[PDB]
């Protein structure tokens, strides 16, 4: 049988759990931001502004990480899809290497998606942290 | 509008956990998270600079 | 026989029912916002700001939430492919895999969608609280 | 055989006509709007603005509704094939899930698309009547 | 322009037919299917608390 | 063999027709109203603004009836396909539904699409005789 | 620009055609085609109350 | 435009009963609702550190 | 063997050379006007103006215009394929009226496309004549 | 920037070419091909009421 | 065995290293001038805004001639799958004349490819000179 | 059997830990420029501005080179799949051809990646260097 | 910042050979472009009148 | 909001790295690659004329 990359099924092992962290604190993050929106008034919104600022930052930041959740299960189904051509088609080679560059590329992401978490919780510390009176207290 | 008492209660107890949760993101969560990750990447595992080396076989 | 992952399955089982639960709460709160929408005046749309703003908000949850009710299908029909594959391909590991990455999101999802549904009900609460008067009297 | 789930079937029914109903009542009515406006000139176009208020109303629940009418033909469809695999596959049991998860999703469907209809009519209704003297007679 | 006497009448009887369907429409079928539609969902068929009671046998 | 719905292959062949009358008018028109757009000068672009708006009419007037046309070949294909999945799963009765809904379908659409064909030839007629005077002349 | 005289000949009459066809248009095919179209709508063809009536046979 | 008495009473019944079924949303559904899902979060079924536990048999 | 529907192939081949003429000639004009832009400055871009609302014209022409050529190849390939269906499913006449109503349809197209060539000269000419003096001398 | 006479030459053949065929376009294919196109229409292949007279033989 | 269309497989013998060459000095062009791009400031930015308005030229150029590159791939794919079908379905015709209209088409995607091709060069060539003082040196 | 095209496999054997380089190198100076980002004021954001265009480019090359790492894995699965069809169907010359065509487009390619890469470092540079004061203190 | 001269000089030869590139493109690559593509155009290979010659044999 | 200070810290270090990472990236690597890179196009493999060279055997 042709068995699974253990190399990468094994960082995909300590990489997963750390997918499902940001997504759920990056969520609680949003929640505890969306219910400090004060009552619509007519002035006085500067405040309000600053928080729809950050609010623009967290709502990329969970675009951008949601996709990685499933992009792990596109590999084996990608992968799996590669070895079976490679195998019913042994005379076409570029099968075979498209398993490798599979792999390859699958290593690139993971490293990718360690470094873009990573960057998410900087970037979004450093942001709350900064602009915390006005997030918390937009009006005084 | 006519909140009842006990639900007024509910509510507030979840906003003041999220309160809490938060600031302990804050304050703890997130500098540990981005020590650790930034440990992650500097290891070998997370570092090879011969990717055939991550070649797996495929016994044809 | 290959069976289902019943671990999941029962959650689905309770999850189901709240997500049916918001999406018709969610579409109340909105009928009943706009039936509160006001003639159209030439002056004085303070409040009929406040009520397009609220609106923004409750669409978007709507948005969101109406995505759950297909994501569900969508598992067991994914699975029941990875599950075919792997068997009319047993050599190739990754279908193996492929399958129980499946229930690994879909476990790990589950957890979200409650949580995103938590949050939707208390947004709500709050944005509609916050503004109630204007909400239900834009004009006085 | 397998036979169609007779109980979506009757609500399917009854269902299908309401929709019919409404997207017809919402076409004339649309038109009614469109022959009430008035020749383009230079000032004097509150009652205008007014019109085509109502008018970007009238148009999101065409395009919400006019998909419910396609929405029950997948329901067949999808289920037509996944009794098909199911039986392809007696082995793999997410295809027997798969069509019962169908099937109670058309039913939760179903009850939202008669509640989605009711919602049309009533916020219609509503717009409609409120600014009426305007969208007969936009300019006296 | 000119809009024939025979012509200009087709449409405006079109466009009283289409006024006289739209008072209805407006001050009774509208408050009517709200009715109705309202009633039907308040019944007991779109109304099951459990849905594995929808259930349909699937014998293979 | 397995047969068209004649009652339907009839009311297509009505139809069918009337589509090709209305997309060609609407060419016709729009040509005549945009030769009829002026030199574009510095100031008096009222009239011109005029033209413009009509012609935003047209175009979505074109834009919604172009699709009524390949609607009818799609019918036949989708249908065709649902028979021949039907014969070959004669124990799936989803298929035998499915074919039934198609021709339920159709004759929904034939009904709105002829309202909706004799709406545009209302409502054009009507704007184009409004605004006459700017659309033929829009400066004087 | 040099546009000849019997090239802004062609344009012309196309152009007038064009006039032509439209004030036709406006002033009878519309308010015809309005009535044909309507009539179609309130005939029996397209008025089943009962779809099920349109039914076709399926012999499989 | 003419809303027969009748009517208008099937519709101000419609707007009635959803200021009802909103002002209850509000002050008590929506709470519970909070606190019942908060709950089944916390809740181990929910709570896995092992998802390899979570593993379901397939033999092939 | 079943063959192509001859009175349309000869539509086809008159029509090809058509649509292959207006594509070339729309390009050159459009690079001759491109051609005229005359150096960016700070004042007197009237005639600029002028020449970027002709450019908007030509490019919506192309927009239109290219496709057509394509919706003949698909012609051949939508056919033999319903043919092939209609054939290797010779109980479906479904198949049968679907050829056919793809041949009704490209006669209808090929009409229209020639409609809209025509037009396509008669509009460009017209504006490329009202507006030349400032197409050509934007500034003077 | 410095363009070199025969290069800068090689250019103005071109933007005279050009020049003249859109000259030519204009004053005249335009006028031209506007009349044959609308000839084409008004021809009896682009014209048949019947189109069950465009049907083809399949034969299966 | 059936063969490629040789006056044409020649022509794109020719054509392909035209288009690689328009897309490298494109790219070139693009960089110098993204190089040109002077410190944000202030004020001082009309020759800031023409740098902008012909780097939005090279950018369309770009994206048009980017897609010939691939076009010439479809074509032997789109072919090899015409002739495959053609072959085994002898019977149709249409797939027959389906090869010979995508060599036709080909051929007048090479003309017209070759004619874009020579329309950026005179383009660009013309724009850059023309806005060079300010492309070169926007403040002085 | 058939295998790669080995002068294209080194080349990407070269090329792809180049891309690795700039996506990373692209994201660590992405997140520095974020953590730059002052706290949100009401005046005094010339600076801030600054950022936000320079933050713009760095983007469009981040959207610009993720594309490159996956175009390369479509290559070999690209052509595999031309290898078996060309096999498959011996008799169809264009399979063969098609092959030897994304061969060179590939090898066209890798020179356009190497060549956007380069000039992904080179404006970046120049970018960041002109607009440093800013970027660093947007303030002061 | 701080960018020591030699890597400041890698950068300035970029820059360098950039410019003189593109001083080469306008005043002469450019101009020679536009020539040889407008004669490849009027040349007979491009120039078929009958698309028919180019009709190539499908044996079957 | 309460950040203590070894959780600071952590963060502090990751902003120093960073910025230092930076520093190096605008000073030297970024000349760097920039050099390389232009070197390696500038070579044969990069630079073929004929591409039928680069043809590979199809044996079939």
């Amino acid at each position: 049988a042709v068995n699974c990359n253990e190399k990468i099924v094994v960082l995909l092992q300590r990489l997963k759990p750390e997918i499902k962290d940001v997504i759920e604190q990056l969520n609680l993050v949003t929640t505890w931001l969306q219910l400090q929106i004060p009552r619509i008034e007519d002035g006085n919104n500067f405040g309000v502004a600053v928080q729809e600022k950050v609010f623009e930052l967290m709502t990329s930041l969970h675009t951008k990480l949601e996709g990685f959740h499933t992009q792990i299960s596109k590999y084996f189904s990608e992968r799996g899809d590669a070895v079976t051509k490679a195998a019913k088609q042994p005379h076409v080679g570029d099968y075979r290497q498209l398993v490798h560059e599979l792999d390859e590329a699958e290593y690139r992401d993971i490293r990718l998606m360690v470094m873009e978490i990573r960057n998410a919780y900087a970037v979004l510390y450093d942001i709350i942290l900064k602009n915390f009176e006005k997030l918390k207290k937009p009006r005084g | 509008l006519r909140v009842q008492p006990e639900a007024q209660a509910k509510v507030d107890v979840f906003r003041e956990d999220l309160c809490t949760k938060t600031e302990n993101l804050l304050g703890s969560y997130f500098p540990k998270k981005i020590s650790e990750l930034d440990a992650f990447l500097k290891e070998p595992a997370l570092n090879e600079a011969n990717l055939s080396n991550l070649k797996a076989p495929l016994d044809i």
